[PDB]
């Protein structure tokens, strides 16, 4: 994917591995060998006025 | 023997954390409400995915034996627990007549190795299941009434083709998964609070069609009833070609 | 599937629409001329329509879910007869709600974001489709600079910011759950404080929601100027200039205006007064402890949402071509055979957007006809009166407030509702002379000995005078006509 | 009148229903006026209602009364007609 | 009544049933035409018999 | 079938535009019976024509 990864607060369970969103597009992801908790951000767009 | 299954076996199915949120998912899952089979060993199908349960106090079941023939002419999976470690291995065994923990006798050509940490008023449930070369095991230990999710537990890339099953040896139960679709709650905190089933009754299905689990009055198309063809039909037959009089002609030629 | 609501039983009933009952689980099945009515009990005693089924039948109620004929409502036979009248002799103040939705979310979805993120493969296979894109862009783009027109056509129908004075001394009237409450954040009344809490409201791969143009700070100023020149210069505002005037005494005028002289509020102001306070408190209870009276406006919302989640949700699709994910087909593919199945995700998701656009173009359709409608109801309604019935509410309208709400408006109408009428005797005219006597305004009743004029919507009966009455001919012509005396003064 | 996946829902009014509707609105107006819209229907003779009616549209009310044979008259010539008017041109 | 494109038809995903959704709507709102336009008396009025 | 489930989608998405558009109409002309009923019929309007 593509976007801006932060530190969250989300609370995983130990197995699952990516967070989902109720559109079903991925928001948050565990990375593996630290196992915090990563949001994911879109990279910010907007038209110009 | 027979036990009804109320609402029990259901198994998180994708590892996706989702938080407050009513997903709707098909998978193969063990049916609300549905027959379960109450033991007191015999083999038994897996056909596509195997549900078990059993309340002990002295882990006196020790594990499962999975296969097609168990004869030593195709491999097959041998899961025991010790008193620490459980191990997992797939191997061309040949099984006794009743296998219970000498059973692991003549352990060849052993294609898959695996050991862990063990499992096991205190029902431990499991569910198998067997796709695309994975075998997938969810399971949960808690203290058949009311609603828990099964954590996943392994995901074995064995690649080998299971039919029937055995456990390994007092009283258990044994469902068999179904692909039906489930409306799933989850928790704020991701875990599964409750599940409907979407073709239990007719409320089930107007609650995985309104996605919610409150439905207001009204009235809510669901589904279409179509009737099935059951049966189906096809010049009085009139014109003979004249085979007669080129074989039964009284005089034939040079 | 007939439910009666999960928070009731869990009985339902199902409808097989348009099947015979032959056809096929099964309790008491019941044919219906809409289908066949399984698991509910046909009654005989019909009721009021809650769960429409159709062709005339409807559906818990004790404890079972019963199917009946629908009941069009209560029958009554009116007492006519030539020569008799009933007029009122006592109102009611009715003060009714119509919430209207004005506007929607602004969206805007850029197309190649959307249909193709950030695979240049992608976005230069889009180009050769043309100027659909800057088709669908200029379309939202019109739905959305529309919703701003929409809000600002219905609310600011005020040249100037009208405020009502700081000691509120209507004359017995209590406006203060539509006037703005100062003592909290926000500056609105406590009718709109509710409406905002009980109407319950993301930004991703090509979604962006534009911000109205007014704030809601700036509508609940909009709104509160119409209150306060409704309450402080009666409809002299929306004509002119604002012409201060006392509440009771614009109040007399609305009277006037309805056909009730203007004695009748005075004499009755304290208890007009106590209507309207009880009257206008009822509806802080019929929001409140009501829920889905804000449906109309709900729906919006949840119509708007849902049309982004299914076109969200879309992107998820294969349409064919072997997987619905952008990456996993660069990587997987040699392109000249990856741009069959890129250009057939291509078709697919513009197909979609395109369906989007169109299900949003056809319903700013509706909002800005519903948008029109709260515009003219703000403009005779709120800033005048309406002699046009059921326009304003049910009853004969005396005056109404706006009240902002989450995309849309609430009008409190006010209206004035004959009650506790009694009949009379009537004659169209009397003979007291040879020439006969018609009332100037009004209507002669009998109380049974002795003969009247009232109003004809309320009861005051005066004696018949000559000035109070006109002579045209003779009492020959008049069918049905009584003789009794007209007092000259 | 169905065939392949269309099917034509009944509507949920009945037209004998609809019918009820229109004969309890078509009574309302005859016997009580434009008062049942209001509020409670209050009756009301018809000549009576009928001259309010001219007082409405700015013509006095003798104007209805000295002339109602014949305004009955009109009146019946014009619901007669309007048969005839659908009866016939298509 | 074919299963072939009970299942290439799923591929093209929600289609079918914002269709319906659609239907649906317009149906609901036949039925508020007719009631929004017959139904506005409360009572059954009924004319005298004679 | 591709082909064929492609034409007849498209088919229905045209039949079901052309009907909103047109139940659009009948609501817009529904609203006007509704309007009749109520100032024509329920009262006495001083509304030219």
């Amino acid at each position: 994917g593509t976007g801006v990864l932060t530190e969250s607060n989300k609370k995983f369970l130990p197995f699952q591995q990516f967070g989902r969103d109720i559109a079903d597009t991925t928001d948050a992801v565990r990375d593996p060998q630290t196992l915090e908790i990563l949001d994911i951000t879109p990279c910010s767009f907007g038209g110009v006025s | 023997a027979y036990t009804n299954s109320f609402t029990r076996g259901v198994y998180y199915p994708d590892k996706v954390f989702r938080s407050s949120v009513l997903h709707s998912t098909q998978d193969l899952f063990l049916p609300f409400f549905s027959n379960v089979t109450w033991f007191h060993n015999p083999v038994l199908p897996f056909n596509d995915g195997v549900y078990f349960a059993s309340t002990e106090k002295s882990n006196i079941i020790r594990g499962w034996i999975f296969g097609t023939t168990l004869d030593s002419k195709t491999q097959s999976l041998l899961i025991v627990n010790n008193a620490t470690n459980v191990v997992i291995k797939v191997c061309e065994f040949q099984f006794c007549n009743d296998p219970f923990l000498g059973v692991y006798s003549s352990a060849n050509n052993c294609t898959f190795e695996y050991v862990s940490q063990p499992f096991l008023k205190n029902l431990r449930e499991f569910v198998f299941k067997n796709i695309d070369g994975y075998f997938k095991i969810y399971s949960k230990h808690t203290p058949p009434q009311g609603f828990s999710a099964l954590e996943p537990l392994v995901d074995l890339p064995i690649g080998i083709n299971i039919t029937r099953f055995q456990t390994l040896l007092a009283a258990y139960y044994v469902g068999y998964l179904q692909p039906r679709t489930f409306l799933l709650k989850y928790n704020e905190n991701g875990t599964i609070t409750d599940a409907v089933d979407c073709a239990l009754d007719p409320l089930s299905e107007t609650k995985c069609t309104l996605k919610s689990f409150t439905v207001e009055k009204g009235i809510y198309q669901t589904s279409n009833f179509r009737v099935q063809p059951t049966e189906s039909i096809v010049p009085n037959i009139t014109n003979l070609c004249p085979f007669g009089e080129v074989f039964n002609a009284t005089r034939f030629a040079s | 599937v007939i439910t009666p609501g999960t928070n009731t039983s869990n009985q339902v009933a199902v409808l097989y629409q348009g099947v015979n009952c032959t056809e096929v689980t099964g309790s008491n099945v019941f044919q219906t001329r809409a289908g066949c009515l399984i698991g509910a009990e046909h009654v005989n005693n019909s009721y009021e329509c809650d769960i429409p089924i159709g062709a005339g039948i409807c559906a818990v109620a004790s404890q079972s879910i019963i199917a009946y004929t629908m009941s069009l409502g209560a029958e009554n036979s009116v007492a006519y007869s030539n020569n008799s009248i009933a007029i009122p002799t006592n109102f009611t103040i009715s003060v009714t709600t119509e919430i209207l939705p004005v506007s929607m979310t602004k969206t805007s979805v850029d197309c190649t974001m959307y249909i193709c993120g950030d695979s240049t493969e992608c976005s230069n296979l889009l180009l050769q489709y043309g100027s659909f894109c800057t088709q669908l862009n200029r379309a939202l783009t019109g739905i959305a600079v529309e919703q701003d027109k929409n809000t600002q056509e219905v609310f600011a129908q005020v040249k100037q910011i009208y405020k009502t004075p700081p000691i509120k001394d209507f004359g017995g009237f209590n406006f203060s759950q539509i006037l703005p409450d100062p003592s909290k954040p926000s500056k609105r009344s406590p009718i709109e404080d509710l409406l905002f809490n009980k109407v319950t409201l993301q930004k991703f791969n090509g979604l962006t929601v534009l911000p109205p143009l007014l704030t809601d700070e700036m509508i609940a100023q909009y709104t509160s100027a119409l209150l306060a020149g409704t309450i402080t210069s009666g409809w002299t505002f929306g004509a002119g200039p604002a012409l201060q005037i006392p509440f009771p005494m614009q109040m007399a005028y609305r009277f006037n205006g309805i056909g009730v002289t203007q004695n009748v509020l005075y004499e009755n102001q304290k208890l007009i007064a106590n209507q309207f306070n009880s009257a206008i408190g009822k509806i802080q209870d019929s929001l409140s402890s009501t829920p889905s009276a804000l449906g109309k406006l709900q729906n919006v919302v949840n119509q708007n949402a849902q049309a982004l989640n299914t076109l969200v949700k879309q992107l998820s699709s294969n349409f064919g071509a072997i997987s619905s994910v952008l990456n996993d087909i660069l990587s997987r593919l040699d392109p000249p055979e990856a741009e069959v199945q890129i250009d057939r995700l291509i078709t697919g998701r513009l197909q979609s957007l395109q369906t989007y656009v169109t299900q949003q173009l056809i319903r700013a359709a509706e909002i800005r006809a519903s948008a029109n409608l709260a515009a003219t109801k703000m403009s005779e309604c709120v800033l005048g009166q309406s002699k046009r019935v059921d326009f304003c509410g049910k009853g004969y309208h005396l005056m109404s407030f706006p009240q902002s709400a989450p995309h849309g408006v609430v009008f409190l109408h006010v209206t004035y509702v004959p009650a506790q009428e009694k009949n009379f005797t009537t004659a169209p005219a009397i003979c007291h002379d040879g020439k006969a006597h018609f009332p100037r305004e009004g209507v002669f009743v009998s109380n049974g000995t002795h003969w009247f004029v009232t109003q004809r919507n309320f009861y005051e009966p005066q004696i018949i005078t000559t000035d109070n009455t006109f002579v045209s001919g003779n009492c020959d012509v008049v069918i049905g006509i009584v003789n009794n005396t007209v007092y000259d003064p």
